[PDB]
RNA sequence: GUACCCCGGGAGGGGAGUGAAAGAGUUCCUGAAACCGGUCGCAUGCAAGCCGUCAGAGCCUGUGUGGUGAUGGCGUGCCUUUUGAAGAAUGAGCCUGCGAGUUAGUGAUGCGUGGCGAGGUUAACCCGUGGUGGGGGAGUCGUAGCGAAAGCGAGUCCGAUA
RNA sequence: GGGCUUAAGUUAUCCGCCGAAGCUGUGGCAACCUGUGUGGUUGGGUAGGGGAGCGUCGUGUCAGUGGUGAAGCUGCCGGGUGACUGUGUGGUGGAGUUGAUGCGAGUGAGAAUGCAGGCAUGAGUAGCGUGUGACGGGUGGGAAUCCCGUCCGCCGAUUAUC
């Protein structure tokens, strides 16, 4: 099948605006010594940590 | 008839008010692209708005968050602001230079391909101008 | 310029018509024309002048011939076979004021503010009805001679 | 002035594609009026714009013409303009103050009247004729008409019952 | 002489374009769309204007009817019980006394109920 | 042909300089339309819309006119081709540019207009190296028609000087 | 269509009203006729005939005008019966051009499955061309897709060599 004819402003604009992403939410790091946002569930990039204040197990070598 | 009080980019966007801004023109990527990413970032701290787009997984994300720090910078060193109480005032996407490619395609044919461009630009001003 | 009437400019009221033994046509013109104000010198087209009427008694509208059993009333589901048929006897019987709303809106024009003016019509097939705070006016259906 | 229709314009021979077939409209030649680059409809061509006017109607224009200054009394007669050798200056002095600055000069003597004609050659604002090249075009633009004695014998000669 | 038509062949546009600049879409974007529009426009503005007299007319007999019939008198006798009386004021004098003047209208009334054949 | 400084890996931008002008920065004069966006005003999630038009509230603005437009009426595109097309007949995605009654003949035939007028007019060519002016009447049309023609002539031809 | 016999049905008859761009009233425009103080008649329109014009470009002449800002482009405020326009007022722009009156036209575009360029629509959609890669380390502004290594897999009358 083809396009039989040019689909309008409106309509294009309709179904085009939908095509969007959602921000990322990010977290602070538990580390008082780094206090860096990272992804939830996710080590940090900068202090490459894990976990809650006491725990913090390290996970990236960065 | 030409004359003083010329046109600016600046005197258009800002207007005698405290800030700055930049312009990233001829981005290699779809204007419509990078604007998925400018419909986010528009109105958000200019801190927050480049920590978020260190993790946002678009590629338009590096080019925009680039034009961001320029910006501040711009702003920290001109209107000796600082970084952390900005907000990104504008930020919109231009069409920048479009460069027409060919792919061939099946029985003879070739099909046009449009490789685009974008033009970005982010305002930031100090966060007591939202209220204003 | 002609007078226009400006949003709540006019002050609607409320009616209530009896509709013990009247006949359903000439209910339902009285209706329509309350519900969109045409016995008001203020009338526009455009804007909602009319008044509210509240029908009581709509189980007891008289028929003539034998419309209770003959005159019949069709809605369609929009599917094959989604026919379906009931009397006007039957309808008044069971919802009468599903029947006097189509009797209305079959009289009003086709309009979305028509629409809108047939949301005041409130229809009860007993005597009583609980519209008591709004204090409707009771209204005799007549006829101006010659 | 001239230009090219579509069997001068270069190229252009071949039908550009098949007949049929192709979805695109029929064409004959790349080098067709509606093409880009293609030849010209009906644009100019050289030619000649000389009208064959007749001779009563040509020299009657040309009295009426000189007739009109005549009784508006334009018409001014000299011996001469300059003497020995031959300056600009002397005779825009003649004629200034014969009058004004638009003038027409008549001095026949197509052979050897340099002294007068290369006077008056170079004032940008008067006009040297051969009083048997007056022509209306000259004597209708001329606001006044200064004849050599010479120049107005010679056109009387020329031209009289 | 070579002619080049731009110059003269916008001021057509500017105005068509000019003239729909309230259309949806393409109708106030593109000439010649806009063009096609503006035929239609010219021909209802055209229509309507001869339509105008009617529909006020009727507006104007409605009201009549309303405030008249708040009297007892439909609008067929209160216009031959006018016009019986000899009282030449028309159809939007009389909708602006209905609606205006109320008294003056039941003035009139009262004057088309005497004036009445009563036959 | 943008020293130097700042953000940037760069690209690009921000200051600053050059210049009358840099929103003339080399993709560089002017910079239109389609097309793509940011901002602001109004409308819009009970509605059936050839998208307009007439009536018309409200809001915004008042740069006291403009913007928007709830709601009511009326209302089936453009072109082509057709007896007849909104047509489910043809063509057109869109804008910008381009794209079709021209020119040449001392052609044919009208008309308008100008000149001359029982006359009108030159062609080639010659002179004017100074042109658009002058010459050139060879020709050509008008000046008598009728007849196949000899011929005759306000007549002629058919005919018998009918 | 709602609904209507308690006619809002049929029929005879009477009294009113509604109803068109028809008629009349009022204001403006126009064609023609007529004696020329009046007035009369007329003005839907395709093919098509006749008449009178607008705008663009070039150009003779006269009057000019232009860095104290031409052309072009683009607002606003106006004007004409139309094509259109202002000798109104800004913005952009940077070198030409206006009025009168003639003269000459490559003189007007929405259509030709027209030509050239630019750009939308479909759409962030289909596809990304047979397949097996994994990991450690390195480089780097940036690494699934580069380098090194180790596992693993594939070809082997060929995925080798000439
Ligand atoms: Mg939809
Ligand atoms: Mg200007
Ligand atoms: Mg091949
Ligand atoms: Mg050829
Ligand atoms: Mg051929
Ligand atoms: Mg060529
Ligand atoms: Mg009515
Ligand atoms: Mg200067
Ligand atoms: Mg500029
Ligand atoms: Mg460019
Ligand atoms: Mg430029
Ligand atoms: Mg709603
Ligand atoms: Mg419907
Ligand atoms: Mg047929
Ligand atoms: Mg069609
Ligand atoms: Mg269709
Ligand atoms: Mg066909
Ligand atoms: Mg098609
Ligand atoms: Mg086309
Ligand atoms: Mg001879
Ligand atoms: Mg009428
Ligand atoms: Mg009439
Ligand atoms: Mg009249
Ligand atoms: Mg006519
Ligand atoms: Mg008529
Ligand atoms: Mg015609
Ligand atoms: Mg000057
Ligand atoms: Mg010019
Ligand atoms: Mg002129
Ligand atoms: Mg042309
Ligand atoms: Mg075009
Ligand atoms: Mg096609
Ligand atoms: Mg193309
Ligand atoms: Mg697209
Ligand atoms: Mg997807
Ligand atoms: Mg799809
Ligand atoms: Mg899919
Ligand atoms: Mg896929
Ligand atoms: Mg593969
Ligand atoms: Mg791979
Ligand atoms: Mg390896
Ligand atoms: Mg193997
Ligand atoms: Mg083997
Ligand atoms: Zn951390």
């Amino acid at each position: 099948a083809v396009p039989k004819r040019k689909m309008s402003r409106s309509n294009t604009r309709h179904r085009r605006s939908q095509w969007k992403t959602v921000a990322t939410k990010l977290v602070t790091c538990a580390n008082p010594a780094c206090g860096e946002k990272h992804l939830p569930h996710t080590a940090c990039p900068s202090c490459g940590g894990y976990g809650p204040r006491g725990d913090r197990r390290q996970v990236v070598e960065a | 008839m030409s004359k003083t009080e010329r046109p600016s980019r600046r005197a258009a966007l800002l207007g005698d008010r405290p800030g700055s801004y930049a312009i990233a023109r001829h981005v290699r990527m779809s204007a419509s692209k990078c604007r998925r990413v400018i419909n986010l970032v528009r109105g958000m701290d200019a801190v927050d708005a480049v920590t978020m787009l260190k993790f946002q997984p678009q590629a338009a994300a590096e080019p925009i968050r680039k034009v961001i720090a320029s910006a501040m910078a711009n702003a920290e060193q001109t209107e000796g602001l600082r970084a952390d109480d900005l907000y990104i005032s504008q930020a919109f996407v231009d069409e920048g230079i479009t460069m027409r490619r060919i792919r061939p395609r099946a029985k003879g044919s070739a099909s046009r391909i449009l490789k685009r461009s974008a033009h970005i630009t982010v305002v930031v001003e100090p966060k007591e101008a939202r209220q204003a | 310029t002609t007078y226009s009437p400006k949003a709540g400019e006019v002050q609607r009221k409320w009616y209530v018509i009896d509709a013990e033994d009247i006949v359903l046509g000439r209910l339902a013109t009285t209706a329509a024309n309350l519900l969109r104000g045409k016995h008001k010198p203020q009338y526009a087209p455009h804007i909602d002048t009319g008044d509210f009427v509240v029908v009581v008694n709509a189980s007891k509208i008289a028929l003539t011939g034998k419309k209770a059993t003959d005159s019949l009333r069709y809605d369609h589901s929009g599917r094959p076979g989604g026919l379906r048929v009931t009397s006007i006897g039957e309808m008044l019987a069971k919802n009468p004021r599903r029947a006097v709303e189509r009797a209305v809106w079959g009289m009003m024009p086709k309009n979305k503010l028509s629409r809108q003016q047939l949301k005041k019509l409130k229809v009860y097939g007993g005597p009583e009805h609980p519209h008591a705070a709004q204090n409707p006016q009771p209204y005799e259906i007549t006829q101006i001679a010659q | 002035h001239a230009t090219k229709t579509r069997g001068q314009v270069s190229g252009g021979g071949k039908k550009p594609w098949r007949q049929k077939g192709t979805g695109r409209a029929r064409q004959g030649s790349t080098r067709a009026p509606q093409w880009v680059g293609g030849g010209t409809v009906h644009g100019p061509q050289p030619r000649s714009y000389a009208q064959r006017t007749p001779k009563k109607m040509v020299g009657a224009a040309l009295r009426g013409a000189l007739s009109d200054m005549a009784r508006d009394n334009r018409i001014f007669v000299v011996t001469s303009l300059v003497d020995g050798d031959k300056p600009s200056t002397k005779q825009a002095k003649a004629v200034l103050s014969g009058l004004a600055e638009l003038r027409k000069v008549l001095v026949v003597l197509d052979r050897s009247d340099e002294i007068d004609w290369l006077s008056v050659r170079n004032l940008s604002e008067v006009h040297v004729l051969a009083a048997d090249q007056l022509n209306t075009y000259d004597v209708v633009n001329a606001r006044t008409i200064v004849f050599s004695q010479a120049g107005l014998d010679a056109f009387v000669g020329a031209r009289s019952a | 002489a070579r002619v080049k038509r731009s110059v003269n062949a916008k001021k057509k546009r500017r105005e068509v374009l000019d003239q729909a600049s309230g259309y949806r879409g393409q109708r106030s974007r593109l000439y010649r769309k806009a063009k096609e529009q503006t035929l239609h426009s010219a021909t209802y503005s055209f229509r309507d204007r001869r339509a105008k007299k009617g529909d006020f007319r009727s507006l104007w007999i409605q009201r009549i009817n309303a405030a008249s019939r708040a009297q007892g008198m439909t609008y067929n006798r209160f216009i031959n019980g006018l016009k019986n009386a000899g009282v030449e004021v028309d159809r939007k004098m009389l909708a602006e006394l209905a609606v205006s003047d109320i008294n003056a209208f039941n003035s009139l009334v009262e004057v088309a109920k005497a004036s009445q054949p009563q036959n």
